């Protein structure tokens, strides 16, 4: 369940 | 055990400071730092999800934002004038070459090692906000140490890995002056509405951001 940065910010 | 520091790149964080720089107005400069703190906010839920007693907050990204504020770190021992005999060897730069004597005749010292590093090699960067924060400390401590070999050794980690673009932050961070536009007083005002003043009392960047990690909580509970 970890979460991508890239779908929040990048 | 984990941080949301590890799973940025410096990258992204550079590429804010560089739009909150180039923004001419305030609410922009506010604007382009809020993307990056609310997304920051949105990810540490995600990923601390069901997790207990969570110290983990916006403080390696806070520091390197407010380096003046930096008190856990000790002095980097690292001079503009030096920086320029570093890049000179490590680009191999010939001294009677054009971009040697821009570094040695030395729109801050951050920006000309911008326009120097620009053509050059890597365009895209691979560390993270927690390993550029790593790497800094290493550096600190080796000063502290009195081991000038290892604070090159470690400055040549953060800057060959590293694009033009976060060179020229890096380098900003170090020597504690963003050149931002925007005040330290705005900038915690964003961050939280009493940040500015748990920070007055504390002193404590790191008390702060974890104190203060939820907008909607504030000092009086």
């Amino acid at each position: 369940d970890v979460p991508q940065w890239e779908v929040f910010f990048k | 055990s984990q941080t949301v520091a590890s799973h940025v790149p410096f990258a992204d964080l550079c590429s804010t400071l560089e739009r909150i720089q180039k923004s001419k107005g305030r609410a922009e400069k506010i604007r382009h730092f809020r993307e990056f703190l609310d997304s920051w906010r949105k990810f540490h839920d995600a990923l601390h999800k069901n997790h207990k007693d969570v110290t983990d907050s916006f403080y390696p990204a806070m520091r390197l934002i407010l380096p003046q504020l930096e008190r856990e770190r000790m002095a980097y021992g690292i001079k503009e004038t030096m920086l320029a005999k570093l890049y000179i060897e490590l680009l191999n730069l010939p001294r009677d070459g054009k971009d040697a004597l821009k570094l040695l005749n030395y729109g801050d010292f951050a920006m000309i090692a911008y326009f120097v590093l620009k053509p050059r090699c890597l365009q895209k960067g691979s560390l993270t906000i927690q390993q550029v924060n790593d790497l800094l400390d290493s550096i600190a401590s080796n000063n502290s140490a009195k081991r000038k070999d290892l604070i090159k050794k470690s400055l040549l980690q953060l800057i060959t890995q590293s694009s033009a673009l976060e060179q020229k932050w890096l380098i900003r961070m170090i020597i504690k002056d963003l050149k931002l536009g925007v005040s330290q007083q705005t900038i915690f005002s964003v961050f939280h509405n009493d940040a500015a003043e748990l920070h007055n009392v504390t002193t404590d960047l790191e008390k702060v951001c974890r104190q203060l990690h939820d907008p909607s909580v504030g000092l009086s509970d």
